[PDB]
């Protein structure tokens, strides 16, 4: 049918009280067939930046490696970690350089601002049309489901526990309505001090 | 076919073309740079060809981006080419990353371009040394970029005409605790030391990065205000 | 999308809705469709959000490099020519239906640039899906040498018309008023005032929300690990 | 034409590229750079070329990071060093993109030496007048220290030196270098060798300490000015 | 001067003349044409007995019918014979026939003088090798001589290498148009032995015949070389 | 649509592939070795057009040998897997290799990677390319136990291949199974 | 004297382009060719000092067609002369391809002087040791390009050996007052007066572009003026 | 001498010394003679035999059906020019379907040689061509020079000992226009004989209706008398 | 690109650049490649600071599982030769599926050196290479010596680098027509020791057995063979 639908993906990011939460389904599916339940769609890009690539597994790995190439080169040439906004623009540049042969992945950058520690969500389409939702950034084949659940469920100023609570529950609700998405979830709660990587249980069907 | 390198190591390991470009810098007009606590300054004795020259049309102190600024000593046209390249690199950095190219990134790009021209064939090294000021995370920064493409980082330095005397003057009359106004005064005094006759605000261009971390060229009124004191 | 720029006596008023849709779903409710090009030029764009954002950033970089090297204020017809040439060389594949709105020595100028590279100087322009709902207001309320406030209200009402009548448009009306800092001085500095959320339609806001959020999904955590942020 | 060509990619009557020999001489005129391998890491040290009361020692000049597992000290033209460091960083990240693995140190050294050799064999361009002490770690060969030349020749060294008084530093290392040393022991050895060969102001020196730990992995840290001063004051 | 493609005030390409000198520094080789076949006799210079003689083969079979012997730089001759082999197989592919001896000779000669310097990206210097191209075309053996200048001449008898001039002088009164292939082999080996500085032996010589009866360019084995050296008057 | 099935064990990998090569409706050969031994440690089962699979296998094997010879170190299984992934990612966008692979390698640890023509790389305990996955994944899910012995592994792979034979309409006339362990890639028969 | 005479792009410390000066010497060595603008047309006359009596009578042209309206007298290095003739033909053809009309001698001279200048402006080229006099009645133009690339329109141009005396003699006549048919005897007399005795056999290769030729280049017919002399 | 560096360098006298060296390289070739009658054109030349038992190197070449060239100088450069001329004839017989004029071939070869002499890194062709053609332009003879120029002749001699042939041609110049094919060939062979230091002389003869043909050795015996 | 024809002929007929590349080779470490009926052995002497550097940088390389390769000369030109040879072995496998013939790969390396002698702007490889190995298509071990000139010759036992003439004399004296594998090892080791005053700590010996890969001799077996030879 569609190339994006080939690898079912469901990436969510939510903004809390000086904390972000990026969750993702753990399924590597090939159209309607589940190949794996240990597929990593969220990648740590920086100490306070995580990138979830919701889309074609091929382009998830290609974009992740290309942005690890760009971020590593930037941090070597600048002796400084990349900012969440700098990395957002980097991802936008990476996707628009292939604008006319686009990567079939929508990135979701969940980061904390380097100094203020404020949440920073930045979700783009296949070609880097980045949005900067102060509440939640969704991507993948569960896009409509995630939008619907997070619009009602997300509330401002969620602490890391509450932020994890909706990230997990809201992602579970999204994946359980997407056939090609689910098979376990992983939620990275990024805070000022620690990153909490909680593997949550979703439906395995 | 001129693709051979005209900058080559001499019998003793001395790039004669690099030394020649450095001499061109040494006869290219004195420009001073002073790093204060809360900013940095780059001034230059931009004495025009004649009183008929319009200063604004060939300002030696120029903007690379909102946060980075550059002065030079040497071949004016080489500086203009490097300045266009640095501004283009900064706007490319903004396109790819949404922020002005960092000060040390601008310095490294200028250094890379100059080294490239010292290695590729059919070209001579750029006969300019660039004093690039801008803010890094730990504070203001002044950077010398030589024709070789080697870039020093300085608290203060002059690298133009009579730059040895001016660098001794800076060694003798520089202190870290200087403010941006103190740094501008130090740069103007250094220019006075290495300039024959009375110095005038018309004849020097000053560009400063301050607490705002934005590079701004001082208008002739501000330069005169500094000179009078 | 509803973008509309008109030229009033003292300058240009550009306006845009803040709704980016990922198909039939409203992806963004605060989308920025007014793109700063130069201090005197702003482009409000419709079509593909990535294409609009990137082309506006690229032309803003080109004109910033121009103003730096040459010391010259970017011209609205210059920006429009660059945009039209770039969109023509991509044969309309960069779906950026742009409305350039600026003030140069020729005065306040509003240009349309179609995704295929067809530009046109027009007093008032509306582009996007709600471009028709907007242009109606623009057709009925624009007149030669109107003051800043009337043009602001007209462009905001045209963006609001697109918002309400068009499904692809919605949320807030962001304005950007390019104007000379001293209107009586034609040589005065061209400044811009961006009115983010100039209109926030109250009938278009979330009017209900469960105060006790009802949820019967329980999270079972397979594995937890905590890692330092440095 | 070619009247003013220097024959950079041409042999001499002795059989050595005179541009590579002049580049080596230029390195010998540059600030001393010393590398010392210890148990699970390599310590690189170097003398800054720009050392004045006014020079602001903001960032490393002779020391550069190539990747999380590779660092390089350089003797010679700092500009050519920056160019080849950019090339090495791009190559290491290219290898990481291709294999999802950190580039083996010997392969990055072979890449920079292929670049430097290509400048000595093709194109009639000036050779890269730089000698790299490429310290790094890879699973294959543990922690390694390689000495590159403008000719494009490299060799693994337990400890070595380049630059001015490189022979004196090599002799001092030979007399003093031990195997399976600790990070502190190797760093003190580098301090001793620099102090004897090289004045001696801490801010004039640069230090980087590659260290492989089974837990953290290969970690490269270029010692800051405060760290270099604290380390040197201990001698 | 100082550039490869420069003409002396005498009207000579200096690099071409120097490549001719390089050929004069190469191992001797005598090509004797007779109606039965063309016979190459080549001095194989063996710096040691450890040198595998078959690997310093100065004779190369360009095709079944045409072969070549080099004099001068063995590597430049390798390039020339590689080009000739590609040309012969291309000709068989394009025209379903063996390439003419003159045709392949002319092709390699055209390749020979295509050296250049000073222009952006070709060989940079003339081939320092002279070839004695010989083979059977239309039931006739043809012997050609190519030198670094790119000129080729059909030859009834020719010599290339260090002894080229002395070999030609010896061939003056020793070569006749009606010799048998037996006599052609004898004359080639005699001339070579005379113009070399070592006693002729089957191991330090390479003999090859473009034979009309077989219509093929074969390279003689050690047994055939012994069969020829035995008959020689010395 | 050729049936390649991989099964990763605690210290081994059983990689099986359809041994029947075909031209149109004709089964040209019944013992075609579709599993490519890129290295002595890595066997790459490939499902796709015989020509595409052969060319990709030869390219990857040549590159692995070239890496082993250029640098005196052999590629890991993760490094080789990501090199294959990079090759496929390059190909898909420009000149695609239409081959879905299972890379089984032992470099001191067993590894099985699910790779496809697009370039999706995933380490898997078991998997398959072709339509056989629709038939074998469940059996693996039903019968795979962590710490599976090599004999139990052969039994499970035999069960999966028997399911391919019995339920897949285009039943491969036979399979070639290879054990990738500390001893290398050894072809085996599952009976 | 000094080493500034080997590289065409090298400037002498006096600003002299020595290679260009040597190209001009090559022009001055050649037998003079001249052109005169007349009422009915333009007459180009080239003195051909036949080195050998075996040279074809009327062959070895020095006047060349460039266009159905443009002729080209050539002086100096004959290889460079015909190289510039063919480059002028190519420039006219490219001009027609780009613009449809036929080129004019002023801008044809500018375009060919571009190549003349590139010869001594970029390295890897030899300055053209030829002066080319482009004549066109339909453009009423007589533009001579020099080896440097300096091109000027002339009322009466002349280059080659004894070019100064030939120009001094051309100065004695108001050529536009007379037609080409009465200009031919005058120019022939000029060249015969300046013709050197050492060259026994020679010819006067006259061409004209006139109304009698309908503006087309044409060698002056033998009946009108027998070009061949002894 | 010091300016004899490149074909791109002008000597202070306006002379390209490398071009003059190539011209001398032509003057060192074997005696070549060309003649032109109102109906036929002839090129003849004593082919060079480097060795006693080597054949005489071919000197006359057939460029097109009614065009041929006799090379004098580096025979390899002559073969390269023959390849170029045959390509030009094949692209004029492709674009227009008729045979090119030998004047146009002379123009093209002169242009190529001049481009060799005008750009650094290239050498002038060390060969001079006596090209005879016949067509709508009539019989025409052109002596193309390394410098990049061709001189049209009714008769001409180049190479070594060519002064005697030139003298003979000058003596019989006015006879050539009316000379028949056989008489023009006889004049060619008797201009070469004055250069004798036949089986060496090769002669290509063309006519307005007669296609260019090469006669060598005994075939020319009938034209000696 | 740059094309300065580094390698040109001299008046005496010598390529001086090839002489200089041979000088570079002759300043390289000695290599000794010897063969038996079934096994080839290469012994390279190593100059190093044993207390301060790793002796793991080997002159002996493996172009393929059947092609062993050693070099004398510039280590960077040799690295380029070895890299190209490995690429060519793998490309021959790609194009033929058969292991590249030892003669084929030796010819390829010699042709690389030759192309550097022929390509403008390319410096001849200052490396002489010993390409050894086994061909199943011939059932013969081969040892070719490719020179900087680009000439390759097979040898029964060949040496390159410094002291190459002394080691050649040793090989000629102590060579047996039908040596056993251990006899080939002894010949190579003794030939290298004839110029080296150090044992296993200096020498580096590798070998390739019939239908086998390259195995580097241990520091225990090498020393035992050294003592046995003495
Ligand atoms: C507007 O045209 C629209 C927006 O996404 C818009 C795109 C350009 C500027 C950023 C936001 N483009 C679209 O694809 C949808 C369809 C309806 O109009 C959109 C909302």
């Amino acid at each position: 049918s569609d190339i994006s639908t080939y690898n079912g993906s469901c990436v969510l990011a939510m903004a809390g009280d000086h904390c972000v939460a990026i969750a993702s389904d753990r399924r590597l599916g090939v159209n309607m067939l589940t190949v794996s339940k240990d597929f990593k769609r969220i990648f740590q890009i920086n100490d306070r930046i995580y990138l979830g690539l919701a889309g074609l597994a091929t382009d998830v790995l290609t974009v992740r490696e290309q942005l690890r190439f760009d971020v590593n080169l930037l941090e070597l040439r600048e002796e400084r970690p990349i900012d969440p906004k700098k990395f957002m623009n980097l991802v936008k540049s990476t996707l628009y350089e292939k604008r006319f042969s686009p990567f079939f992945v929508t990135p979701v950058i969940a980061g904390l601002l380097p100094e203020t520690n404020e949440p920073y969500l930045a979700a783009s389409d296949s070609i880097g049309a980045f949005a900067f939702p102060k509440d939640f950034a969704v991507a993948g084949t569960c896009e409509e489901s995630l939008y619907g659940i997070c619009e009602s469920a997300w509330r401002p100023n969620m602490n890391p526990d509450e932020l994890f609570e909706c990230t997990a529950k809201c992602l579970i609700a999204a994946v359980e309505r997407d056939s090609i998405s689910g098979w376990g979830g992983i939620v990275y709660i990024i805070t000022q001090d620690k990153v909490i990587i909680k593997e949550i249980k979703t439906r395995m069907d | 076919d001129s693709d051979f390198s005209l900058t080559t190591f001499s019998s003793g390991g001395k790039l004669n073309q690099i030394e020649s470009a450095l001499k061109a810098v040494s006869l290219g007009g004195q420009c001073v740079g002073v790093k204060a606590k809360n900013g940095a300054v780059i001034a230059c004795e931009s004495k025009p060809s004649s009183p008929l020259v319009e200063k604004v049309t060939n300002l030696k102190v120029q903007k690379i981006n909102d946060n980075v600024g550059i002065v030079y000593s040497g071949v004016n046209t080489d500086f203009h080419v490097i300045l266009k390249s640095l501004r283009k690199a900064s706007i490319k950095y903004s396109l790819r990353l949404g922020v002005e190219m960092p000060t040390r990134e601008v310095v490294k790009h200028a250094a890379h371009k100059m080294q490239y021209y010292t290695q590729i064939g059919g070209v001579r090294p750029f006969g300019v040394s660039l004093l690039i000021i801008g803010w890094e995370e730990l504070g203001p920064t002044l950077w010398q970029v030589d024709p070789s493409g080697t870039f020093w980082a300085w608290k203060a330095t002059a690298l133009g005409k009579r730059s040895d005397g001016s660098r001794t003057f800076l060694e003798r009359r520089y202190s870290e605790d200087q403010s941006v106004d103190d740094a501008i005064h130090t740069a103007i005094s250094t220019l006075k030391e290495g300039f024959d006759g009375q110095l005038t605000a018309e004849l020097i261009e000053i560009g400063v990065v301050d607490e705002t971390r934005k590079f701004r060229t001082l208008s002739t009124a501000e330069i005169r205000d500094f000179l009078t004191e | 999308t509803t973008i509309a720029a008109a030229i009033f006596d003292g300058g240009v008023v550009l306006g845009a809705d803040t709704r980016a849709t990922a198909g039939p779903i409203v992806a963004v409710k605060d989308e920025m469709k007014l793109h700063y090009i130069s201090d005197n030029i702003w482009v409000c764009g419709a079509g593909i959000a990535a294409d609009n954002d990137n082309i506006n950033a690229v032309i803003s970089a080109k004109l910033r490099l121009f103003q730096m090297n040459t010391g010259l204020q970017p011209r609205v017809d210059q920006c429009t020519n660059i945009l039209a040439s770039r969109l023509f060389q991509y044969m309309g594949y960069i779906q950026a239906a742009l409305i350039v709105g600026g003030i140069d020595f020729q005065g306040p100028q509003v240009y349309q640039v179609a995704p295929h590279g067809s530009f046109s100087k027009q007093p008032f322009i509306a582009q996007g899906s709600g471009s028709l709902a907007a242009i109606s207001v623009l057709e009925n309320r624009w007149h030669n040498k109107m003051n800043e406030h009337d043009c602001m209200e007209m462009v905001a009402d045209a963006i609001y018309a697109g918002i309400t009548n068009d499904l692809g448009s919605g949320s807030h009306v962001n304005l950007c008023v390019i104007k000379r800092e001293n209107p009586e001085d034609k040589q005065s500095k061209v400044i811009y005032t961006f009115y983010k959320d100039y209109r926030v339609p109250h009938e278009n806001d979330r009017n209900f929300r469960l105060e006790p959020q009802i949820n019967n999904i329980d999270v079972e955590v397979i594995k937890t690990t905590e890692r330092p942020l440095t | 034409t070619y009247r003013y060509d220097a024959g950079t990619t041409t042999f001499s009557s002795d059989g050595r590229i005179l541009q590579v020999e002049y580049a080596i001489q230029s390195i010998n005129q540059a600030g001393t750079a010393i590398g010392v391998q210890f148990t699970n890491g390599v310590v690189l040290a170097a003398e800054k070329k720009n050392t004045g009361r006014l020079v602001d020692y903001l960032f490393p000049e002779k020391m550069a990071k190539i990747d999380g597992h590779i660092v390089t000290a350089v003797a010679g033209l700092t500009a050519d060093a920056n160019t080849l460091v950019d090339l090495m960083r791009t190559s290491a990240q290219k290898y990481l993109k291709t294999y999802d693995e950190q580039m083996p140190v010997e392969q990055l050294v072979r890449m920079v030496c292929d670049e430097k050799h290509s400048y000595t064999q093709y194109g009639g361009l000036r050779p890269y007048g730089v000698s790299f002490l490429i310290a790094g770690y890879d699973r294959h060969k543990g922690c390694q220290l390689y000495l590159t030349d403008p000719s494009g020749n490299f060799g693994g060294w337990k400890a070595t030196a380049i630059g001015e008084n490189n022979q004196t530093a090599q002799s001092i290392l030979k007399s003093q270098y031990k195997d399976n040393m600790t990070a502190t022991e190797a760093m003190d050895l580098t301090v001793k060798v620099l102090c004897k060969t090289l004045s001696l102001s801490a801010d004039k020196l640069e230090f980087a300490v590659l260290q492989f730990r089974e837990e953290y992995g290969p970690k490269v840290r270029i010692l800051t000015t405060s760290e270099v001063d604290t380390l040197m004051k201990r001698y | 001067d100082r550039n490869v493609n420069t003409f002396s005030p005498d009207g000579r390409l200096l690099q071409v003349e120097y490549a001719i000198e390089a050929v004069k520094l190469g191992s001797s080789a005598v090509a004797i044409l007779c109606p039965e076949g063309v016979i190459f006799a080549v001095e194989k210079r063996l710096s040691s007995q450890l040198l595998i003689a078959s690997s310093v083969e100065k004779v190369y079979a360009i095709d079944d019918h045409v072969g070549v012997v080099m004099a001068g730089l063995a590597a430049d001759g390798r390039t020339m014979v590689e080009h000739m082999r590609v040309e012969a197989q291309n000709h068989r592919f394009s025209f379903d026939e063996p390439i003419g001896i003159k045709a392949v000779t002319q092709s390699v000669c055209d390749l020979a003088l295509a050296f250049g310097e000073g222009r952006r990206k070709q060989m940079s210097r003339p081939f320092g090798t002279a070839l004695l191209v010989a083979g059977i075309e239309n039931g006739k053996c043809h012997l050609f001589h190519t030198d670094p200048s790119g000129t080729y001449t059909e030859c009834r008898a020719r010599a290339i290498g260090g002894g080229s001039e002395g070999a030609e002088a010896l061939l003056r009164d020793l070569y006749k148009d009606g010799m048998t292939l037996h006599e052609a082999e004898d004359l080639a080996l005699s001339t070579l032995r005379q113009v070399i500085q070592e006693k002729l032996n089957e191991n330090n010589v390479e003999v090859a015949c473009a034979r009309v009866s077989t219509g093929k360019f074969e390279i003689y084995t050690s047994e055939q070389r012994q069969e020829i050296v035995a008959r020689l008057p010395p | 649509m050729l049936s390649i099935v991989g099964l990763q064990g605690p210290d081994w990998v059983l990689i099986a592939a359809d041994s029947s090569v075909s031209s149109s409706i004709i089964c040209m050969s019944e013992n075609y070795d579709r599993i490519a031994q890129l290295d002595d440690r890595h066997a790459l089962a490939m499902s796709g057009e015989t020509g595409d699979c052969l060319q990709l296998s030869e390219y990857l094997q040549g590159n692995v040998a070239l890496y082993k010879f250029r640098n005196g170190v052999e590629l890991s299984s993760d490094a080789l897997a990501h090199f294959i992934r990079h090759t496929m990612a390059k190909a898909v966008r420009k000149s695609p290799y239409e081959v879905n692979m299972l890379l089984s390698g032992y470099d001191g640890k067993p590894h099985l990677y699910f790779m496809d023509y697009l370039g999706t790389l995933q380490s898997i305990p078991y998997g398959a390319q072709g339509y056989c996955q629709y038939f074998v994944m469940s059996v693996f899910d039903k019968h795979y136990k962590e710490g599976l012995t090599l004999e139990d592994g052969k039994e499970l792979m035999k069960l999966a291949l028997n399911q391919i034979k019995q339920r897949f309409t285009v039943a491969p006339h036979g399979f070639i199974v290879k054990l990738v362990d500390k001893n290398g890639i050894t072809k085996i028969d599952l009976e | 004297g000094s080493g500034y005479d080997f590289n065409p792009i090298t400037f002498s410390p006096d600003g002299r382009q020595f290679q260009v000066e040597y190209a001009t010497k090559a022009v001055e060595k050649d037998s003079l060719a001249l052109g005169v603008k007349c009422k009915d047309g333009i007459l180009l006359a080239a003195e051909k000092n036949l080195t050998s009596t075996l040279l074809t009578p009327g062959g070895n042209p020095r006047i060349f067609w460039i266009n159905d309206s443009i002729a080209c007298a050539t002086i100096g290095h004959r290889p460079d002369c015909y190289s510039i003739v063919e480059q002028s033909r190519n420039r006219a053809e490219t001009f027609t391809s780009n613009f449809g009309i036929k080129i004019t001698v002023p801008q044809l001279a500018s375009e060919v002087s571009q190549q003349f200048h590139l010869a001594h402006y970029y390295q890897a080229y030899r300055p053209f040791g030829c002066t080319v006099i482009f004549a066109s009645y339909k453009d009423d133009a007589l533009y001579a390009i020099e080896p440097s690339g300096a091109f000027y329109g002339y009322f009466a141009s002349c280059f080659g050996k004894n070019s100064n005396l030939a120009r001094a003699e051309l100065q004695k006549t108001e050529w536009k007052n007379i037609t080409v048919r009465e200009a031919v005897p005058e120019v022939a007399r000029i060249i015969k007066s300046l013709h050197e005795s050492q060259f026994k056999k020679w010819e006067i290769e006259m061409f004209w572009l006139c109304e009698e030729t309908n503006g087309r280049p044409q060698k002056v017919p033998e009946d009108v003026f027998q070009s061949r002399f002894v | 001498s010091k300016y004899d560096e490149n074909a791109t360098t002008f000597s202070p006298e306006g002379r390209i010394l490398q071009v003059e060296n190539a011209m001398k390289a032509v003057q060192q070739g074997m005696p070549t003679v060309g003649l032109k009658s109102k109906t036929h054109a002839v090129i003849a030349g004593v082919m060079h035999s480097p060795s006693e038992f080597s054949s005489h190197q071919p000197k006359i070449f057939k460029i097109d059906q009614h065009i041929g060239v006799a090379i004098s100088g580096l025979t390899a450069d002559g073969r390269g020019l023959c390849k170029f001329l045959r390509n030009e004839c094949l692209h004029h017989t492709f674009c227009f379907g008729t045979e090119i004029r030998v004047a146009d071939l002379a123009d093209t070869v002169a242009l190529q040689s001049q481009k060799k002499t005008s750009k650094v890194g290239k050498r002038p062709y060390g060969v001079g061509l006596l090209m005879i053609g016949a067509g709508v332009d009539g019989p025409r003879l052109f002596e193309t020079c390394p410098s990049g120029q061709h001189w049209e002749y009714n008769a001409q001699a180049i190479g070594r000992r060519a002064q005697a042939a030139k003298t003979y041609l000058e003596t019989n110049l006015n006879e050539f226009p009316d000379c028949t094919r056989d008489q023009l060939i006889r004049h060619a062979l008797r201009a070469l004989n004055d250069c004798k230091s036949l089986e060496a002389i090769a002669l290509g003869v063309v006519g307005i209706d007669e296609p260019f043909t090469i006669l060598e050795g005994p075939e020319l015996q009938k034209y000696i008398d | 690109d740059y094309t300065r024809s580094i390698t040109r002929f001299s008046p005496d007929g010598r390529l001086f650049q090839i002489d200089h590349a041979h000088a570079a080779v002759q300043r390289g470490t000695t290599v000794v490649a010897t063969r038996s009926k079934d096994m080839i052995v290469i012994a390279v002497e190593k100059t190093a600071v044993a207390k301060l550097q790793d002796p793991h940088f080997s002159k002996i390389c493996s172009l393929d599982k059947h092609v062993m390769c050693a070099f004398a000369g510039l280590h960077a030109d040799a690295r380029r030769l070895i890299q190209s040879g490995q690429r060519q072995c793998q490309s021959h496998r790609l194009t033929y599926e058969d292991p590249i013939s030892i003669e084929n790969i030796a010819r390829y390396i010699a042709t690389l050196q030759l192309k550097n002698t022929q390509s403008g702007g390319a410096r001849p490889y200052g490396v002489s290479t010993l390409i050894c190995g086994f061909d199943d298509m011939t059932s013969q071990p081969h040892i070719y010596e490719t020179l900087p000139s680009g000439t390759y010759a097979e040898w029964k036992a060949r040496t390159i680098g410094r002291h190459d003439q002394t080691v050649m004399e040793y090989l000629e004296k102590h060579y047996k027509d039908d040596m056993t594998d251990e006899e080939a090892q002894k010949l190579a080791i003794g030939a290298l020791l004839e110029v080296v005053e150090n044992g296993s700590k200096n020498l580096e010996v590798a070998y390739m057995k019939r239908g086998g890969t390259m195995e580097i001799m241990a520091e225990e077996v090498l020393d035992a063979l050294i003592e046995s030879t003495k």
